[PDB]
């Protein structure tokens, strides 16, 4: 329900990775699975990607934050990994299901 | 090749570790540690030989011959100070770099992880011989409290630790063997460290963001050998202001006193860095169990590469597991003071809490609130 | 059994991290102890040399030795001997073994006061405040037979007598030998016994601040300097968009 | 003759309002302690607070009055 | 200018630079001893040996 | 295109001897580099000490 | 060999000043101090709260440690 | 310098032991890069010719 | 051991005459210090023969 739909936007300001210009997807530990779904992202979300990290890199050597007026807001981030991710994730479960079968 | 510095067998070692090695560019002051710990131990190892060339290890001659250095030899009392004092430094570094790799999730880095785990135990284990060899009050007792503890394993009690004494209870024949050994482990440390070092190049370092800086990297040289200098001084000036100006501030006076089997001391407590595991240990009333805690307290270590539930490296966009990251601190602090109290009411009951919590905090807390960040994410 | 109370902090002329010992008061100690203490204490780690240059010059150091007769041998039958000290003996003990120092002590041991000052917490602020802090015990309180009421003791029963009163001795030197004057300057005198290196520590102290205080802010710049490539750097992304 | 300005001090200072409070504790102690046959009582708590308070007095000035 | 003078003189040249650092270090030396020195004895008039020495130094 | 690209403004960050863009930068450079070669100089004179 | 073979990147661009251009520490009071500042507060209600919490228990068990020292004078009343 | 004193004496055998305790270390860590340069070219063969054809 | 002009030797003796095998642990160190330089001499030859040194 709307309840936790606001807590989520609550969470999404406490955690603080919208100040450095970073998608939610940007602050994804690399595993295996996110690995093989960055490999598939379209060559223009990758290298907006890229430079959105970089650039949150420079920021964090700097000790310093994007202006207010750059932040990333809640209902403007976009999962644009979230569904390569959950493909990636059903093809290995099948595979694993499958090589115990 | 056209530079001598990748060619050479050598060389290329020195250039691929401290030079040409890629970093990331936004690491901060918390990977200065790792340095400050190698030149830590560089440090002990000379100031250690130093002392070693005037010490005997011998229950009649030991407390004097560590007087004789401090009284005689040239510069004895400031190499006795800084040999003893380093230690503290090496300790305080120590958890500072601990304390790092848990906040940025650095052990994810499993090998390099286990190898540090490894280095605190062999580091443990070399201060506290090392404490005994001054054969002071405390040395004694200290060395009589923990060893026994160990009797308490079932079966191979009495033995293990009767062998370990080399007799019926810490006598000469231990001061001897733990010379040996306290002269023998600092070189297992330098060794192991190498290991430390190889596992974390198959990688490179983690950064306070936690996300792939392989977008940005920069030589090692001379960004953070200038940075790791500068850290080396100013940590280097807090020691020394220590070492000069209050010599004896974190020691325990009981240790001025000759080591006495028939006189034991109203207090026997560890050094600052042991405290917090001494309250573990006495939170526990049953010999057997409280060794274990007291194991745990430290093999815990190795199993924080397997809580990891966040999807997320570190804690810097986790405000949940911030707060409980120094709540555990907090609880250390707490423990460290429990540590250096008399085993009595509040201090009793305070204790086992924070025993308690100490467990719970890395056993079951953090595994769950980091699931429940990544609910919050929408995850 | 139970309850203690804690010395209070004295002012010492020698507190300071910077400030070293009175050398004159560590003279007088010395004579406190020389003619009071060094009755029942022994002080093993200190040797007449120590004072030369510190409080005694290298005749009147010579001299004091020579007041002691230390036991040498063998000779050439094997036999132990007598003879007047040399600057390289240590102060004499005043028993053989802590045996015979507790058969004359009423089975108390005084100990070695070598490192007293630090093997005491409190340090010289304790020993002083025990030397001049005897009285009788109060309400509800009995001293065993041969134990002495300090407050400052623990358990509060001492087996060590009032060891000072006023003029119980004569400074050289023309210092009024009050009671409390006494333990000041012997209490000095301990400080020193614990550590001769004291003074040099200090100054040492002194140099290690102003060049750590000299060399970190070199290197701070040094360091900014160099990083100030990548903390001024700017970048942009420019895609064939 | 001569005169310990420890002594001196000491007088001065048990003439405080924080040494007179705690002497006063400690005399009251003392009676009753003093006039009963199967008591456990002891003063010594009295005494150290009278003490505490005194000799942190003495602190302060005896040092000023000797070399 | 000094700093110019210095740079062309002294930091330029890698040889000149470390004969600056080691003929500074020997002056630094000679006077940053005497200058502690001379602080430390100061803060702690009569009190050191090197002070109260006279009055039995007469043989 | 690359000609549609300039480097941004360091007059943040510029040495005031070159913070105008119409004067010569050389004549001030070894002021500038003198001063900061001066300090590490300095650096190692006090750890030669 | 680690330089080289790290990441794909694409159209970015950089622009940097020689260390001897530039100021080793610029604008301390336009930037460098409001930014300490800024990330003073940002912490201090995380790190804070648990040391706070750490004094009080600590406050409260010495000086209750010391408070079961003294003596109840309800167990002399008695005589 | 080397005898702590003016003969052969406790001084001299005391820093000794200390030695001969530390130098073996030195000697394992050496041979470590003992081997390292050797597996450079790997090892030479009693007829001087080269063992490539043969490894 | 004991490093001790005046308990080096007879800690050396205690140690064969009381230690658990001390007297086998003296003799291997001991002559195991000959069977060192007896290998290194071979292997110093081996490498003057064969121009090893190359
Ligand atoms: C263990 C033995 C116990 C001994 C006592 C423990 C020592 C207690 C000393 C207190 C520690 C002092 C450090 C306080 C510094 C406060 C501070 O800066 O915190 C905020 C800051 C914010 O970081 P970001 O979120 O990445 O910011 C980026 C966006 N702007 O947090 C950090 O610096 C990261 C924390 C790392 C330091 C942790 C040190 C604590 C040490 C204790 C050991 C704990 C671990 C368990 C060991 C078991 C054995
Ligand atoms: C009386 C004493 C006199 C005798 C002392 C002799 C010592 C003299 C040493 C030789 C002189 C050094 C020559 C350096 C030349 C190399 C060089 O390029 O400079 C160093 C170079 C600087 O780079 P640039 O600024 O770009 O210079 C470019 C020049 N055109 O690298 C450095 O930053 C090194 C200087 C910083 C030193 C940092 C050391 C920090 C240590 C502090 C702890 C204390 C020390 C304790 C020692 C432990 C011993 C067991
Ligand atoms: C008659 C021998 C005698 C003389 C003289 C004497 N002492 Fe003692 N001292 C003792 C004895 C006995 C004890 C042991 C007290 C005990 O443990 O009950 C003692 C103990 C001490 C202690 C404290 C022991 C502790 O556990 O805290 C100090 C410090 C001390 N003496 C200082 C002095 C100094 C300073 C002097 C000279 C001013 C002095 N004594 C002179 C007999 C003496
Ligand atoms: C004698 C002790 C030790 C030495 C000399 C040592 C040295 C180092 C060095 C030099 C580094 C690189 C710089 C840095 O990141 O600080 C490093 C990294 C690391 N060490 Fe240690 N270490 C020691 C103990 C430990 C311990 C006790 C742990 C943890 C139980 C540990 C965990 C790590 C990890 C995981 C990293 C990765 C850092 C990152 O996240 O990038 N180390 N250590
Ligand atoms: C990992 C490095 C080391 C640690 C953590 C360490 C720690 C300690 C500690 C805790 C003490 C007691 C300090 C005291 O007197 O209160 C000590 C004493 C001593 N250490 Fe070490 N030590 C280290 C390395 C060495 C080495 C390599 C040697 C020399 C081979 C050595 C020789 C000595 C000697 C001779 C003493 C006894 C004299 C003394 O107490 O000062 N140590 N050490
Ligand atoms: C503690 C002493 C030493 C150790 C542990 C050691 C070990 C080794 C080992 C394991 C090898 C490979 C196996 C072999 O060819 O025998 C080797 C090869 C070699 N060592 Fe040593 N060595 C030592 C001392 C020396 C000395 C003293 C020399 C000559 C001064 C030397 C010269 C060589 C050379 C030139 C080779 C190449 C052998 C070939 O021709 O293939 N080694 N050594
Ligand atoms: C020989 O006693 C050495 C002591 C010391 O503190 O050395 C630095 C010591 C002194 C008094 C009382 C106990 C002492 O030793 C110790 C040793 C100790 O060891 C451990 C630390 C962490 C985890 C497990 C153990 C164990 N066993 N934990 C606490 N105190
Ligand atoms: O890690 C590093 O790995 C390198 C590659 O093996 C080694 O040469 C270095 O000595 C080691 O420190
Ligand atoms: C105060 O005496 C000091 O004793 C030292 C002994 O280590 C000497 O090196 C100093 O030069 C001397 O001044
Ligand atoms: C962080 C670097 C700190 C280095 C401090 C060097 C100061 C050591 O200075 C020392 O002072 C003593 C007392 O005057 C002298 O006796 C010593 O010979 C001298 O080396």
């Amino acid at each position: 329900g709307r309840l936790m739909d606001r807590i989520r936007k609550w969470y999404y300001n406490a955690a603080g990775f919208n100040k450095y210009g970073l998608m939610r997807d940007d602050t994804l530990y690399e595993d295996d699975d996110v690995k093989e779904a960055l490999k598939r992202l379209p060559e223009d979300l990758y290298n907006e990607r890229m430079f959105r990290i970089k650039r949150a890199l420079d920021l964090s050597l700097k000790h310093r934050i994007l202006p207010k007026e750059q932040w990333v807001k809640y209902e403007e981030d976009k999962p644009y990994l979230e569904p390569y991710l959950k493909e990636v994730i059903r093809e290995r479960l099948e595979r694993e299901a499958w090589n115990k079968k | 090749a056209p530079n001598i510095r990748k060619s050479h067998p050598l060389l290329k070692m020195i250039n691929n570790s401290l030079i040409d090695l890629p970093a990331p560019s936004n690491i901060s002051a918390w990977w200065n540690f790792g340095s400050l710990l190698a030149v830590c131990l560089m440090t002990q190892i000379l100031t250690g030989l130093l002392l070693a060339m005037h010490y005997t290890a011998d229950t009649s001659l030991a407390f004097s011959s560590v007087a004789h250095t401090c009284r005689n030899v040239q510069y004895g009392w400031l190499i006795r100070n800084l040999h003893a004092n380093g230690a503290s430094f090496f300790f305080i570094c120590i958890f500072l770099h601990i304390g790092r790799g848990l906040y940025y999730g650095s052990y994810l880095y499993k090998e390099t992880w286990n190898t540090g785990v490894i280095l605190l135990l062999t580091l443990m284990a070399t201060a506290f011989v090392g404490y005994v060899l001054p054969w002071g009050q405390m040395s004694f007792w200290g060395a009589t409290v923990i060893t026994n503890l160990f009797s308490a394993i079932p079966y191979i009690g009495h033995t293990l630790v009767e062998w370990a004494w080399g007799g019926f209870s810490v006598d000469n024949p231990t001061l001897t063997r733990f010379f040996a050994l306290h002269f023998l482990l600092p070189f297992a440390i330098a060794g192991i460290t190498i290991i430390h070092l190889t596992f974390l190049h198959e990688s490179g370092s983690n950064n306070p963001l936690g996300i792939s800086s392989d977008s940005d990297k920069i030589p090692f040289h001379p960004y953070y050998s200038f940075k790791d200098i500068l850290g080396l001084t100013l940590m280097l000036t807090p020691f020394l202001t220590l070492a000069l100006f209050s010599p004896n501030l974190l020691g325990d006076p009981e240790n001025f006193t000759p080591a006495n089997p028939l006189v034991t001391p109203p207090h026997i407590k560890p050094e600052w860095y042991f405290l917090f595991a001494y309250a573990i240990l006495r939170s526990i009333p049953n010999k057997l169990g409280g060794v274990l805690a007291l194991a745990a307290s430290v093999l815990i270590l190795f199993l924080i590469p397997f809580l990891h539930k966040s999807k997320q490296r570190t804690m810097t966009f986790r405000p949940l597991s911030q707060t409980l990251f120094w709540l555990l601190v907090a609880n250390l602090l707490i423990l460290t003071w429990i540590g250096s109290q008399p085993v009595e009411h509040p201090f009793i009951i305070i204790g086992q809490m924070a025993s308690l919590s100490y467990f719970t905090i890395l056993l079951i807390l953090f595994p769950t609130i980091g699931t429940l960040e990544n609910k919050m994410l929408n995850y | 059994g139970e309850l203690e109370l804690h010395p209070p902090a004295f002012p010492w002329s020698h507190g300071g991290p910077l400030s070293a010992l009175d050398h004159s008061s560590v003279r007088r100690g010395f004579q406190v102890y020389k003619q009071v203490c060094s009755a029942c204490h022994s002080m093993d780690y200190v040797a007449f040399r120590n004072l030369i240059g510190v409080t005694h010059t290298e005749a009147e150091a010579k001299a004091l030795a020579e007041e002691v007769e230390v036991q040498d041998g063998p000779d050439e039958n094997g036999e132990l001997f007598m003879r007047p000290g040399k600057i390289s003996d240590y102060f004499p003990k005043p028993y053989p073994n802590p045996e015979a120092a507790r058969a004359a002590n009423n089975g108390a041991l005084p100990p070695d006061l070598s490192y007293i000052v630090n093997a005491r917490h409190g340090g010289e602020d304790y020993v002083f405040s025990l030397l001049t802090g005897y009285c009788d015990p109060p309400a509800g309180v009995v001293v065993r037979e041969g134990l002495h009421y300090n407050p400052y003791f623990p358990g509060q029963a001492i087996g060590m007598a009032p060891p000072i009163y006023n003029e119980i001795l004569e400074y050289d030197d023309g210092t009024p030998a009050t009671m409390s004057q006494i333990a000041k300057d012997v209490c000095t005198f301990l400080r020193w016994a614990a550590e001769p290196e004291h003074d040099q520590r200090k100054r040492m102290g002194l140099k290690m601040l102003l060049i750590s205080a000299l060399l970190t802010s070199l290197l701070y710049y040094m360091k900014r300097h160099k990083w100030s490539v990548l903390k001024s750097r700017k970048m942009a992304y420019r895609p064939p968009k | 003759e001569l005169v310990d300005p420890l002594t001196t001090i000491r007088e001065h200072c048990e003439q405080t309002e924080k040494c007179v409070k705690a002497r006063e504790r400690l005399e009251l102690c003392d009676a009753r302690v003093s006039s009963r046959s199967h008591t456990e009582e002891q003063c010594t708590e009295e005494l150290f607070d009278f003490l505490h308070a005194r000799d942190h007095c003495v602190a302060h000035k005896l040092f000023n009055k000797l070399k | 200018a000094l700093l110019r003078q210095a740079y062309s003189a002294l930091f330029r040249r890698t040889s000149t630079f470390a004969l600056t650092v080691v003929l500074g270090a020997v002056l630094f030396e000679r006077a940053f001893d005497q200058g502690a020195d001379a602080i430390f004895e100061h803060l702690n008039e009569g009190k050191l040996w090197k002070h109260i020495k006279h009055k039995y130094e007469a043989s | 295109v690359h000609n549609d690209v300039t480097v941004p403004d360091f007059s943040a960050y510029r040495r005031e001897d070159v913070m105008d863009a119409t004067t010569s930068s050389q004549t001030s450079s070894e002021d500038r580099k003198g001063f900061s070669y001066l300090v590490t100089a300095t650096a190692c004179v006090a750890t030669a000490y | 060999i680690h330089f080289g073979n790290l990441a794909r990147v694409r159209h970015i661009i950089t622009y940097s000043l020689s260390p001897f251009e530039q100021r080793a520490i610029p604008n301390i009071f336009s930037d460098a101090l409001p930014n300490v500042w800024r990330r003073f507060s940002s912490q201090v209600f995380k790190v804070a709260p648990p040391f706070l919490g750490a004094y009080l228990l600590y406050s409260w068990g010495t000086q209750e440690f010391e408070r079961l020292k003294r003596k109840n004078p309800a167990d002399y009343e008695n005589d």
